């Protein structure tokens, strides 16, 4: 994916998939800095939000992971990047 | 045949039933045979020592007097008498024809055999006469195979002193009519094939191998 | 409606599959094993308040036992008259047995 | 993080019992082992005198079998501490794999 | 070579027609027990040894090379008492070469049952006879009263230092029971269902103790293979089979009998020259069941030039089991006839495990539905996958002597079973 | 009954209980029944084979129907 | 390249017992090397490697049977897939239990237990707690090609606590096996033969051994149940205590 | 219908395992040393959708 050849390493810092929609399981706080690419960039134009699916794993230690959707209407890809953030 | 027991005045375990003599020698012999521990190996022939003597099945009140004998809890003995298929548990009559019917025989006319047998004596398959004498019941390779159709008579007249297990093989329609008229009327029809011009087992027109007068071969 | 055989005798046995499969966990089933011997549910209670009305009980269950009559006509003045009874209104489907006979009879092909 | 969790406070002195479901001895299949899950006893169960059904009153009646089940006594006890439960963690009982074979039922009681 | 003339100074089981007299004072003369207390003074390892050498093979169904079979025996006796059962019971469909020995010169498998036993390091031979052998197992009862009242068996094996003792038990009226690891439990006391094979019947057999269950013609030809040479014997055959195994060719043939012969005859040999033809002549054979039961058909294109021998009938896809050849003509129902060995397979299986007390039961129903016409064209490879989904599962092989005559009968007549459907449909509408 | 005492206060109509046993048992030729429900397989309960080698009749569990050997 | 495999512990917790710590036979369960002791079938060879192999008739407490063979893993180099409940691992050998035989043959099975098996499941006391149910719906094939007449069996008398009907049960023998080895009455049998098999005493005779309520628990089908529990409830309505007991001092 | 082998139809669990394979920064430096150029086709392609007016042509109003 060229998403993850041009993104700096340390923003998609603790996962990647591949299928089922492709995520970049990130840090909180590359995330916005994240958001921040992938939109305004050429060849990655999301520029929709689509939705933020806040999931709750209690048996983590980072307890939520705020699943962010992102929907990219010009190269008609979606991208999920997502976190990790307890309760406070 | 059904795998449990309906009691009955004839067939219950309150009965008192156990070895008569000229059959408490046989049973002290065929436990000699097996070890002093596993001697629960005699329970095929103890059960069908029974069966003589009980002429021709098996009351629960016997195989509850086998284990006695045999030193197991009953269902055991139970377990091996509604496995094996010899052993009756259930009336079968005084004689018991078992026509095989197995495709060896099958083939051989087998069927016609017991449907002869069947409409001759009247009962459906296993069922006993009215006469208490007969009953047909059906029984896989008999072994008698070259011998093509047979027909096994279980004489169960007298019990473990009469009880012959005859082979009537190479037989017929008639042939097994007349074995079964012959049998009612008391006497013992001579068994093996019933069919002369062939030797036990042999090839119908005289045996063509086995000539020449048995002697040491060279050793 | 609990449907019943042709022969009397409720066609419920307790499975508690409807139990099971109701999203809106409104049918409540308590078993015994009646004197006859043969399984039945001593509590069949549908709530009609608590039901979304959505045949999945019409579905799961094994013997057509449970299936919604095409009445749609029981608006009531009070709230526990909607909560239907264990087996004795839901047993009131023998007077719509005629329509939902009906409707199974031609419905089965699908 | 009890505080901050909105919980009331009469169910933050709750006393739970974090243990590992043990395997439902009628089927013999280990696959709902090693889920460990807080107990909120939550006992008290009446009946509605309206109609024959039952009626909690705990609002921690299901949760603590339906939908809360972490995967490690050290995450439930984790988070049993946080929300500030009085945990009492019951250890799960496993089974000794004991060796055995065929040939051991027939055995040979010697003479 | 070419195979199958064999003299009658060459067959080991004289008397096999009973002609002359089975017992002692008619078996001496026949050479049986003739110097047997040399042959137990050559040993146990030489025994094994000429066996191995004689390449004699398993005259049962297994067709395992015996000798080598004898030689899985423990040689240091660790307290358990080696035994030897003797697998008397057939309950084979077709095979009656056992019940040709049992009675009809007993004697050899008796003097058998001693030479196997110095071979194995046996302690005592539990002859099983088959349960419905009544006469054959007093006739051997009465040869083994005799071979104890002649010093032959029990505390002097035939005056030499061996303590050989042989009991006859007898099964009732069961196939299963006959099978090698169900022999040894049958005789245990418990039911006749077979035992797993991880326990081996060498290492845990009868009672825990070790113990080899023999077929009574290869234990009964064991006596004869050491007297006479085992080059002797191995010179009959084809390279791996050999020896003279005892046919019994059943029915449909003008004239059944069960003969001794050569091993690798060929099978239209065998039915010209023995047991007269083919009823109706070869041209008139539909199909032929060249072992027991538990083996594949031949469908008279391949029974031409096929060998009665393991190796070959292996090759044919198909099994020389008990050599007890079945024919069948073109008048015979062919699917009737693999339908009646299916419900004997449903019959004569002790329901122990699940893919043949099950499957057994259930390859019995198609046969009765495809021998009326009841099935569908697709429901034939249903019954082939049924009987591979039988075939490897099973514990003993007689899942395989169940899924066998069906695999056998598709393979072949597949033509017969859709022609039956075939004309079931067009009866239909 | 007192099981049909428990869902049933009308004790005007008969319980289906009796109206089960009160039906005869339906005599059969083999060994085994199908019982598939009322007459369409697929308007019945699943099938339910019945033995029948006792002497007494071997209810259905899922109809209360019964069936007898009649040999 | 630097995976993460699972942990790829027990299947239960299960501690393992070694013997001594020399006699550990090494074998492989998928490729996946696991220490057992001396003499572990193959089946605990594979508990081991946290497979779970479909067992109906292997109990752990209970004797080792082949009465059903739902396990069959296939083992490298044998020519059938052998019975893991009483196959001995052997070292280096090499267990495949997801291989497309091992596959066919527990489908294979779990159509013949399906076979004369009646659709008692709905009116079985154990429907939702089925190991055959819930094998059939994770190992067993989602159909069945047996349209013809199953065999049915009476239901036994086995006294006021098993309610028996035999015609559900698969006769696995786990039962005739309690009965005679754990509760040591020796009542109940596996009488006849063929499909024909009927487990229960050969005459009416009510489980006089007490311990033998734990049959239902043993058997893996509704057929032996309790009668008690006659129907009163169902495998998922029931919410679940580890309790303790306090009727004997045993506890 | 007479040919009931299911792990060959299987969906729900007929599916590679999961690998999930930790990347070091050994890999990502390597990995970013090899990308030498970003060549075009080594570019996410763009969705082109233009609009363009039609009142019933699409069939003569008649679907
Ligand atoms: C399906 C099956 C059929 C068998 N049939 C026979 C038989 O007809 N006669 C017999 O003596 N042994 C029979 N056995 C037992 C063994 O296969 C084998 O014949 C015997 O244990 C040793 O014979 P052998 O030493 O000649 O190989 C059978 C076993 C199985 C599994
Ligand atoms: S339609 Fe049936 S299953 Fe669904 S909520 Fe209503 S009662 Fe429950
Ligand atoms: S209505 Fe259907 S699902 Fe509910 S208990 Fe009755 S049979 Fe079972
Ligand atoms: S079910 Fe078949 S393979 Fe299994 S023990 Fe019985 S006869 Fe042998
Ligand atoms: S044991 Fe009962 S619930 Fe399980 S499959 Fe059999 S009938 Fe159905
Ligand atoms: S009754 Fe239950 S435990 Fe006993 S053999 Fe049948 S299924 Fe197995
Ligand atoms: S045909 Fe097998 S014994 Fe008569
Ligand atoms: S349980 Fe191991 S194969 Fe039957
Ligand atoms: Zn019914």
């Amino acid at each position: 994916k060229y998403s993850w050849e041009t993104l700096p390493k340390k923003w998609v810092k603790k996962m990647e998939r591949s299928e089922h929609g492709n995520r970049f399981d990130t840090n909180t706080d590359y995330l916005f800095q994240l958001l921040c690419f992938l939109k305004l960039h050429t060849y990655t134009r999301v520029q929709v939000l689509i939705d933020i699916c806040g999931v709750d794993y209690p048996s983590r230690k980072r307890r939520f992971e705020v699943v962010y959707n992102l929907l990219s209407t010009r190269y008609n890809s979606r991208i999920r990047v997502q976190t990790s953030a307890d309760e406070v | 045949a059904l795998n449990y027991h309906l009691d009955s005045p004839d067939n219950k375990p309150d009965l008192p039933w156990e070895f008569s003599e000229a059959n408490q020698s046989k049973v002290k012999e065929i436990l000699s045979y097996y070890p002093s521990n596993y001697k629960q190996s005699a329970v095929i022939p103890l059960l069908d020592l029974a069966q003589q003597q009980n002429g021709g099945w098996l009351p629960v009140s016997a195989m509850n007097a086998v284990a006695k004998v045999i030193e197991v809890a009953p269902i055991r003995v139970y377990e091996v008498a509604t496995f094996y298929s010899m052993f009756n548990r259930a009336k079968v009559g005084k004689y018991h024809l078992l026509v095989c019917g197995t495709t060896p025989c099958m083939i051989r006319g087998s069927r016609d055999i017991e449907s002869a047998l069947l409409d001759h004596l009247g009962v459906k398959r296993g069922e006993v006469t009215k006469d208490g004498l007969f009953s047909v019941g059906e029984m896989e390779c008999m072994g008698c195979c070259v011998n093509a159709p047979m027909i096994t008579v279980a004489d169960y007249s007298n019990g473990s002193e009469g009880y012959t297990y005859n082979y009537f093989e190479d037989v017929t329609p008639e042939k097994v009519v007349e074995i079964v008229e012959k049998l009612r009327k008391g006497e013992k029809p001579p068994h093996g094939t019933q069919n002369p011009k062939r030797i036990k087992c042999g090839p119908e027109g005289g045996n063509k191998t086995l000539l020449g007068e048995p002697k040491p071969p060279q050793f | 409606a609990l449907r019943r055989y042709p022969t009397g005798e409720e066609r419920c046995i307790a499975c508690k599959l409807c139990e099971a499969v109701c999203p809106a966990q409104a049918i409540t089933i308590e078993a015994e094993e009646r004197e006859d011997g043969s399984r039945r549910t001593t509590r069949y209670d549908i709530d009609m308040t608590k039901c979304i009305y959505c045949g999945f009980c019409q579905e799961a269950c094994p013997v057509d036992a449970i299936v919604e009559g095409p009445n749609f006509e029981f608006a009531t003045e009070t709230h526990e008259e909607l909560l239907y009874d264990k087996e004795k209104l839901l047993e009131n489907g023998d007077r719509w047995e005629t329509e939902i006979a009906e409707n199974l009879r031609s419905e089965s092909l699908y | 993080i009890g505080k901050v969790s909105g919980i009331p406070e009469e169910h933050l002195s709750r006393k739970v019992i974090i243990y590992s479901p043990a395997r439902t001895a009628t089927q013999s299949g280990s696959g709902k082992l090693g889920k460990w899950k807080i107990n909120f006893v939550s006992t008290l169960k009446w009946e509605n005198p309206l109609m024959g059904w039952t009626s909690t009153g705990d609002p921690y009646a299901n949760v603590g079998d339906s939908a809360l089940a972490f995967d490690s006594e050290e995450a439930a006890k984790s988070f049993a501490e946080r929300h500030g439960w009085d945990y009492k963690v019951k250890k799960p009982n496993t089974p000794l794999l004991k060796v055995k074979s065929y040939s051991d039922n027939f055995k040979w009681k010697g003479n | 070579t070419h195979f199958g003339g064999l003299k009658d100074e060459d067959r080991i089981f004289t008397n096999l027609y009973g002609l002359h007299d089975p017992f002692l004072k008619g078996a001496m003369k026949r050479g049986d027990w003739h110097r047997t207390k040399d042959l137990v003074l050559k040993g146990t390892d030489w025994i094994v040894n000429e066996m191995k050498k004689s390449g004699l093979r398993g005259r049962g169904g297994a067709g395992f090379p015996s000798g080598l079979k004898w030689s899985f025996m423990p040689k240091v006796s660790d307290g358990r008492p080696s035994y030897l059962v003797v697998n008397a019971d057939e309950s084979e469909p077709g095979t009656c070469k056992d019940r040709e020995i049992m009675r009809h010169d007993p004697h050899k498998l008796l003097e058998g049952c001693l030479i196997a036993g110095v071979g194995m390091r046996a302690s005592a031979a539990y002859i099983y006879i088959r349960g419905e052998y009544v006469n054959e197992r007093l006739n051997l009862e009465k040869a083994r009263r005799e071979a104890y009242a002649a010093g032959l068996l029990g505390k002097n094996a035939c005056g030499s230092g061996y303590d050989f003792e042989v009991y006859i038990h007898f099964g009732a009226g069961a196939y299963i029971c006959g099978e090698e690891t169900a022999l040894l439990e049958s005789l245990e006391g418990k039911q006749g269902k077979p035992r797993l094979k991880p326990p081996f019947p060498a290492n845990a057999g009868l009672y825990g103790c070790p113990t080899t269950v023999t077929n009574v013609e290869t234990v009964a030809v064991s006596p004869t293979i050491l007297r006479r040479g085992p080059e002797w014997f191995s010179s009959f055959g084809r390279k791996n089979n050999a020896g003279t195994k005892l046919f019994c060719i059943s029915g449909h043939v003008n004239k059944p009998c069960t003969v001794e012969e050569e091993m690798s005859i060929p099978l239209k040999e065998l039915i010209e020259r023995h047991c007269g033809g083919v009823r109706g002549g070869w041209d008139n054979l539909l199909a032929i069941i060249p072992g027991g039961s538990s083996v594949p058909l031949i469908p008279k294109n391949i029974c031409e030039d096929v060998l009665m021998d393991f190796d070959a009938l292996k090759a044919v896809q198909s099994g020389l089991g008990t050599a007890a050849v079945i024919v069948m003509d073109k008048s015979t129902d062919v699917v009737d006839a693999i339908a009646r060995l299916s419900y004997f397979y449903k019959h004569e299986s002790c329901g122990q495990c699940t893919p043949c007390r099950e499957g057994t039961g259930w390859l019995w129903m198609i046969m009765e539905r495809m021998k009326v016409g009841n099935a569908k064209l697709e429901e034939i490879d249903m019954l082939q996958e049924v009987t591979k989904q039988i075939e490897g599962h099973t514990i003993c092989a007689l899942g395989d002597a169940a899924a066998w005559p069906v695999q056998g009968l598709i393979r072949h007549f597949r033509p017969e079973l859709e022609r039956r459907i075939r004309e079931r449909a067009e009866r239909e509408l | 009954g007192n099981h049909t005492a428990k869902w049933m206060q009308d004790r005007s109509k008969k319980s289906p209980m009796e109206l089960i046993s009160e039906v005869p048992p339906i005599k059969v030729d083999g060994r085994i029944v199908a019982c598939e429900g009322d007459t369409n397989p697929a308007l019945g309960h699943p099938i339910e084979f019945i033995c029948l080698d006792l002497n007494e009749p071997a209810i259905c569990k899922y109809c209360g129907l019964r069936y007898v050997q009649d040999h | 390249p630097t995976q993460i495999l699972p942990p790829r512990n027990p299947v239960g917790g299960a501690r393992v017992h070694f013997s001594n710590p020399e006699d550990a036979i090494e074998v492989f369960v998928d490729g996946y090397a696991v220490k057992v002791p001396k003499g572990f079938t193959v089946l605990q060879a594979c508990e081991v490697a946290g497979v779970d192999i479909p067992r109906f008739c292997y109990h752990s407490r209970l004797s080792i049977a082949g009465n059903c063979r739902m396990c069959l893993v296939e083992v490298e180099k044998s020519p059938k897939p052998v019975a893991s409940c009483a196959m001995p691992a052997l070292p280096g050998m090499k267990i495949k239990t997801d291989t497309p035989i091992a596959k066919k043959a527990r489908e294979g099975v779990m159509e013949f237990l399906l076979m004369n098996h009646p659709l008692d499941c709905p009116i079985c006391d154990q429907g939702g707690e089925c190991d055959l149910q819930d094998q059939s719906m994770a190992f067993g094939s989602d159909r069945g090609r047996f349209t013809e007449m199953k065999r049915s069996v009476v239901d036994k008398n086995l006294g006021p606590l098993v309610k028996t009907v035999m015609t559900r049960c698969i006769q696995c023998t786990r039962c005739v096996r309690f009965a005679s080895e754990v509760a040591g009455v020796q009542d109940l049998g596996i009488l006849g033969r063929g499909s024909g098999e009927e487990i229960g005493t050969y005459v009416e005779k009510l489980m006089t051994s007490e311990l033998s309520g734990n049959v239902i628990d043993i058997c893996p089908v509704g057929a032996l149940t309790s009668k008690p529990f006659a129907f009163k409830a169902r495998n998922w309505e029931l919410k679940a205590t580890e309790t303790i007991d306090v009727s004997d001092a045993v506890g | 219908v007479y040919n009931i082998v299911y792990h060959g139809r299987d969906q729900r669990r007929n599916r590679p395992p999961i690998r999930r394979y930790v990347l070091t920064k050994d890999n990502v430096v390597q990995m970013m040393n090899e990308k030498k150029s970003f060549d075009v086709s080594d570019f996410p392609k763009v969705y082109l959708t233009t609009v363009e007016e039609d009142l019933d042509t699409r069939g003569g109003g008649y679907e």
